[PDB]
């Protein structure tokens, strides 16, 4: 490598199956909480204050 | 001169809240729809501007360049690349030496 | 005013010898002879002898549209600067032209009205149009802008067939001294 | 002067500038009021059930909500028909004589060259459920829904599956037909396109726009451990 | 000629900077005085044009 | 009058809404437009369709020695005729047109006295020799209308129909 | 519309027994059924005998330099057009057949409302218009239906019909 030139740089599928994975992982946790729960816009100055 | 007496208008003479008798000029900073339509306004308009470009290379008149064969030269861009590989990593390129 | 009585304006004013608008001289009962289509017809042939004028200039200047007229071989400075202008052209342009003016002719632009269109002299389609006083003297003007350009253009038509271009009318001898 | 239901102008949501003849109405669900030039104002009847019946009604539409249907209809099946033979395999042919006749991956070419009594198989059995939609027209007559080739959950059309869905969910799945109809047609005029502006398939289009075409490419690692 | 109306056409625009925000900023002076800066704005426009084609017929004379 | 023109599959079709008046006297003049753009598109695609075969008369043309085959095919074929046959075309035509033989007066049911010969007449058919065959050739004209918005746009964008289909017949 | 097709010398000729059950419906779907193999059947055997004479079109069918003279007659012919001309076939012969020109419902006592100009003529002849005329031409098509059973069955066998008579006529 060392100027290649690399998309977010990157020269393996190895480090696919860690840029993906380590997103995802603590991106279901952020799931856990937000999932099944849509809508309910409020049209105020940052409220957004639900819960 | 146009653009400065409308600016000079709508500070001096002019509605001065613009929702009273212009519903569709008027906004909130609240209403999440109106602001994205300012939004996608404005992209628009940005985008029509970079095939405004595009209009200059390819159609009317060309464009400068340097690497243009056996001299810099105004040549029409004839073929540019549209591979979003080649145009997508420049942007997912590293921003260090020789990445740049 | 709509188009009644407008042209007649000093030093000569109002102007019948001949009688074609006392109605009951010469030429009379044959016809068309409505007045209101003579009225017209005086404009539009003022009309295009306006243009006729002042796009003669223009060509005569040596003020040409860059590049090439066909692809059969004929630029824009091909074309002679003069009477055969006309002639040196593709024909099937020469189609064309008169075809875009049988447009205007048979829709856009009046042709069948017997007074003037839309059009309300400024710009583009806001067309300012004049309200009362000044609308009296500016289609006068109109006329007699017209006539002129019609005594202008054919003046120019004797002139060349007869003589030389306007380029060598302007680089030789020219009725006065100068 | 028939058509003067440009007199009175529904809203067009379709286009805010401009207007909808009232022939729209917002009866049938498709209707989101789109008719910028026309032909909502006139309707036309089924010729092909009558010389009596070339003529038509004055608002009953019926019949360009079926060609609607129909033509949205195949063009989702022809999508995949573009779309599938490069993702997948592509029938290895040793039947008759011929071989490799299908191999193609360019649909306008591979439909010329695998044998004609293939499209002919495909062309009966795409004619056999149609003059089943003869029937279907004659037989249900002017109580006629704009889909019903008898498939559907109700009345005993068919029903093999567990078509079990409520008349809200009914309804929003004729609309979830009717938006990927509209959807698929335009589709189709794009693959067709593309496979006349580029001689491949769409796999070697959009796999060949993926690629780091070999020109741009880098060369290697050669970088030794030591 | 085109230096001759660029001159005029300067010293109108000095009365146009000037004057139109003080008649602006006047909450009586604009609705009576309109029709007094529309025949300017109008002259001023046509100003313009009428310049731009003496650059136009005088460089490709 | 009216109860003619369009018809299955349309009936009245006017859908932009440039003739629902509720007025005939509008409606009258537009028909009898439609009626003459009918017949001289009918003659020229079908003259399209002749010239393009290859058929052809033989001799010069002129003492300009172009022969009938010099004359191209397309839209050059009638723009490089010579002018003097041009005046000629006008001077015949448009005696044909404006007063004798054809009289388009006023467009005014320009019935011309030209009504086959047995064929397609009264005291016959009803249904025939009108609101069928009067129907047809406005039907006919409104094919050849289109054939020639067609045929001058195949032309404008690549040469001549025979050396359009030669080469490449699909879209650019 | 019941007495047609019963002329001399057969009569009404229900043999089986297949009609012999009542209704319009199975008798108006057996008829048009009946004319219109008869229609087919009659081009098919005049198209038979024209392409079978010789009488063919100079210039190739597609770009492969197939041309009309190498189209071969016969039941070669129409399989070895090219399968885009055959796809063109089914798109316009298709939309006549349905849908342009030719209505087809249920066999609608079909009448088309075309056939020629002075020619139709009830309120002139009425058993010349119908019950001769509209009985010939079943039976042409029975003729005709009868013609290309026998333009297979004949063709099974080497020679075809121009083949077929410079050899043997001779049966099997
Ligand atoms: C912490 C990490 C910060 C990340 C951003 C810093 C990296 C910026 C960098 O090293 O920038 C360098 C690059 C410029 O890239 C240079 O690009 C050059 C590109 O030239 C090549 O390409 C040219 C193409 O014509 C010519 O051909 C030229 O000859 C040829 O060499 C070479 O490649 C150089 O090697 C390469 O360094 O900038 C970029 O990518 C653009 C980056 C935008 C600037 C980012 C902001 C910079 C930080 C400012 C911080 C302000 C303080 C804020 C905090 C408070
Ligand atoms: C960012 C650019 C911008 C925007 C959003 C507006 C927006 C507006 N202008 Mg405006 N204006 C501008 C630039 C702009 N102007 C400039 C550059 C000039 C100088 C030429 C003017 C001169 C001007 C005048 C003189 C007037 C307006 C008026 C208006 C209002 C109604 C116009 C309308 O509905 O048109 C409809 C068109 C399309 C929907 C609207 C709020 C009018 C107004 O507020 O009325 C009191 C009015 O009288 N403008
Ligand atoms: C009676 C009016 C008239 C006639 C017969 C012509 C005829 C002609 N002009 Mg001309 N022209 C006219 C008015 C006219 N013009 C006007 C009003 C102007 C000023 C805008 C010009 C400016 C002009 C230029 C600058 C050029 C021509 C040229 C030509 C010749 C080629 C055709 C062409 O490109 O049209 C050109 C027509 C227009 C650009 C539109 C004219 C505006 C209409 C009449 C209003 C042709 C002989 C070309 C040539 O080769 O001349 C030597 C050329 O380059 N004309
Ligand atoms: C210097 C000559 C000259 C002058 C003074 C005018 C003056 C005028 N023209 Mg004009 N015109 C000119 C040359 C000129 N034209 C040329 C060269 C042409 C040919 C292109 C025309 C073609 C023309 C048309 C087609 C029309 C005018 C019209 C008008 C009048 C506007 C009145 C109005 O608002 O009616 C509205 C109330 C105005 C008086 C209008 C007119 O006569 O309407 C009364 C109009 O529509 N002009
Ligand atoms: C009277 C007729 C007339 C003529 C002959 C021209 C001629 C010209 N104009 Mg012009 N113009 C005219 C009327 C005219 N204009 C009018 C009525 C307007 C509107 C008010 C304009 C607005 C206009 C603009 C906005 C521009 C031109 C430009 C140009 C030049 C472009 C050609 C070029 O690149 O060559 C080479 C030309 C030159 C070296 C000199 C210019 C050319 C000399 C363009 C220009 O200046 O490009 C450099 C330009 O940007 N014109
Ligand atoms: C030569 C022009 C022309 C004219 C004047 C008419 C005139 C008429 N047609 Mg008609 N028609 C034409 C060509 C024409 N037709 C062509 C070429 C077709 C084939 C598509 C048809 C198909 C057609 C049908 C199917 C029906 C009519 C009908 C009618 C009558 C009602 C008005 C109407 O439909 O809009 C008249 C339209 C215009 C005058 C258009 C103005 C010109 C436009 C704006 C130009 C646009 C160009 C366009 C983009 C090119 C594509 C009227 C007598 C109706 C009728 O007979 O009712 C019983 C009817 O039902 N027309
Ligand atoms: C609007 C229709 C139209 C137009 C513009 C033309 C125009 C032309 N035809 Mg044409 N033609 C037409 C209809 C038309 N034709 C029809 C309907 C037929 C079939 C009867 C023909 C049959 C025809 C032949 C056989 C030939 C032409 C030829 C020509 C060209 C020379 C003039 C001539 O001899 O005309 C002849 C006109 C007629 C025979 C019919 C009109 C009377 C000229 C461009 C000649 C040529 O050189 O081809 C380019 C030529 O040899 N034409
Ligand atoms: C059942 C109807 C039928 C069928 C299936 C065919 C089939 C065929 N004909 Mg054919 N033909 C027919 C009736 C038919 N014909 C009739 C009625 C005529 C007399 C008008 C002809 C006159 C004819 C000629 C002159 C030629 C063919 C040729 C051909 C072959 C090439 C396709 C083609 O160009 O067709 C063309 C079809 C027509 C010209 C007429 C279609 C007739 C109906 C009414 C429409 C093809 C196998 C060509 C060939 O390969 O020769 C062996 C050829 O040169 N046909
Ligand atoms: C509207 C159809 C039409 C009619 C009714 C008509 C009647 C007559 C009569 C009257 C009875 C005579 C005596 C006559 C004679 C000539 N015609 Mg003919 N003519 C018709 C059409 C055309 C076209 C379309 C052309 C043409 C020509 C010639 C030339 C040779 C000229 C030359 O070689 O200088 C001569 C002598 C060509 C041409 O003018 O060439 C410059 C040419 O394009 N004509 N023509
Ligand atoms: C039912 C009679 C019939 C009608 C009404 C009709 C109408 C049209 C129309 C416009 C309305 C167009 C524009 C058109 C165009 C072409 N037709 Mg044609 N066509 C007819 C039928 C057949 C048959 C049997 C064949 C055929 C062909 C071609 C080829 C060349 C393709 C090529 O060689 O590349 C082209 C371009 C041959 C073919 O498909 O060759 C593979 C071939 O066998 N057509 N055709």
């Amino acid at each position: 490598n060392a100027r290649f030139a690399n998309g977010k740089p990157q020269s393996i599928e190895a480090k696919y199956i860690m840029r993906s994975p380590a997103e995802w992982d603590r991106f279901m946790r952020f799931m856990d909480r937000y999932a099944e729960a849509n809508g309910l816009g409020f049209s105020s100055x940052x409220x957004x204050x639900x819960x | 001169a146009i653009l400065g007496f409308g600016g000079i208008y709508h500070s001096l003479l002019g509605p001065d809240t613009l929702e009273e008798s212009f519903p569709f000029f008027g906004y909130d900073w609240r209403d999440k729809n109106k602001m994205t339509t300012i939004l996608g306004i404005h992209l628009c308009l940005l985008g029509l501007g970079s095939f405004l470009l595009v209009i200059k290379a390819m159609y009317l008149g060309g464009v400068y360049d340097t690497w243009a064969p056996g001299g810099g030269d105004v040549r029409y861009i004839t073929t540019p690349t549209l591979n979003p590989i080649v145009i997508f990593g420049y942007v997912f390129r590293s921003p260090f030496g020789g990445d740049g | 005013a709509f188009e009644d009585e407008l042209g007649a304006q000093p030093p000569l004013g109002f102007f019948d010898p001949l009688g074609l608008v006392x109605x009951x001289x010469x030429x009379x009962d044959g016809d068309q002879e409505k007045f209101d289509r003579l009225r017209y017809v005086e404009i539009k042939h003022g009309r295009i002898s306006m243009l006729a004028v002042v796009g003669y200039l223009v060509q005569e200047a040596g003020v040409r549209l860059p590049g090439t007229i066909d692809y059969s071989g004929k630029t824009f400075a091909e074309i002679p600067n003069g009477f055969a202008a006309f002639k040196e052209i593709p024909a099937g342009g020469l189609v064309q032209l008169l075809f875009f003016i049988g447009v205007l002719e048979s829709s856009v632009m009046r042709d069948l009205t017997x007074x003037x269109x839309x059009x309300x002299x400024x710009x583009x389609x806001x067309x300012x149009t004049f309200d009362e006083e000044t609308q009296f003297k500016k289609r006068a003007i109109e006329l007699n802008q017209g006539r002129a350009a019609q005594m202008g253009i054919l003046a120019l038509m004797v002139h060349e067939q007869l003589g030389v271009s306007l380029l060598p009318x302007x680089x030789x001898x020219x009725x006065x001294x100068x | 002067p028939s058509a003067d239901a440009w007199a009175n102008s529904v809203e067009s949501k379709a286009l805010p500038f401009a207007r909808a003849p009232a022939t729209l109405d917002g009866t049938m669900l498709g209707d989101f009021g789109f008719d910028p030039l026309g032909f909502s104002t006139v309707p036309v009847g089924p010729w092909f059930t009558g010389i009596q019946g070339r003529n038509g009604e004055i608002g009953n539409l019926k019949w360009y909500r079926e060609a609607e249907l129909i033509h949205g209809r195949i063009a989702q099946v022809a999508v995949v028909g573009f779309i599938a033979p490069g993702l997948f395999g592509t029938l290895p042919g040793n039947e008759w004589t011929g071989v490799d006749a299908y191999s193609n991956l360019n649909p306008l070419e591979a439909f010329s060259q695998v044998p004609g009594l293939a499209i002919l198989q495909i062309f009966l059995f795409m004619s056999y459920l149609e003059i089943r939609r003869i029937n279907i027209i004659k037989e249900e007559g002017e109580n006629y829904m704009p889909g019903d080739l008898r498939i559907g959950q109700g009345e005993g059309r068919w029903n093999p599956f567990g078509l079990d869905y409520s008349p809200e969910a009914y309804e929003e799945k004729r609309l979830q037909e009717l938006k990927h109809c509209r959807l698929a047609m335009i589709g189709v005029f794009g693959l067709w396109a593309q496979a006349q502006a580029s001689g491949v398939g769409v796999t070697e289009q959009i796999g060949a726009a993926l690629t780091t075409p070999d020109y741009y490419a880098k060369a290697g690692y050669f970088l030794p451990e030591g | 000629m085109i230096t001759a109306l660029t001159a005029l056409f300067v010293l109108v625009s000095l009365a146009l900077v000037v004057t139109v925000p003080v008649a602006l900023a006047t909450p009586g002076e604009w609705e009576t005085s309109k029709d007094q800066f529309n025949k300017i704005f109008q002259l001023w426009v046509g100003l313009v044009v009428a310049i731009a084609t003496a650059d136009g017929i005088s460089t490709a004379i | 009058e009216n109860e003619l023109g369009a018809q299955p599959p349309l009936g009245f079709f006017d859908p932009l809404g440039l003739v629902e008046d509720g007025n005939q006297a509008k409606f009258d003049r537009l028909r009898y437009v439609e009626l003459k753009h009918g017949r001289i598109s009918m003659l020229a695609v079908v003259g399209y369709l002749i010239e393009k075969a290859g058929i052809r008369l033989p001799g010069n043309i002129s003492y300009d020695g172009t022969t009938f085959a010099d004359i191209p095919d397309g839209f050059a074929a009638l723009s490089k005729i010579p002018d003097a046959g041009l005046f000629q075309l006008f001077a015949f035509i448009g005696f044909l047109e404006v007063f004798v033989m054809k009289d388009i007066t006023g467009g005014e049911f320009v019935g011309d006295f030209r009504n086959g010969f047995i064929d397609f007449g009264w005291d016959s058919f009803d249904e025939e020799t009108k609101l069928k065959k009067r129907a047809i050739e406005l039907n006919q004209g409104r094919a050849a209308m289109m054939g020639i918005l067609a045929l001058m746009v195949h032309e404008k964008l690549i040469p001549l129909g025979y050396d359009a289909d030669l080469p490449i017949i699909g879209h650019l």
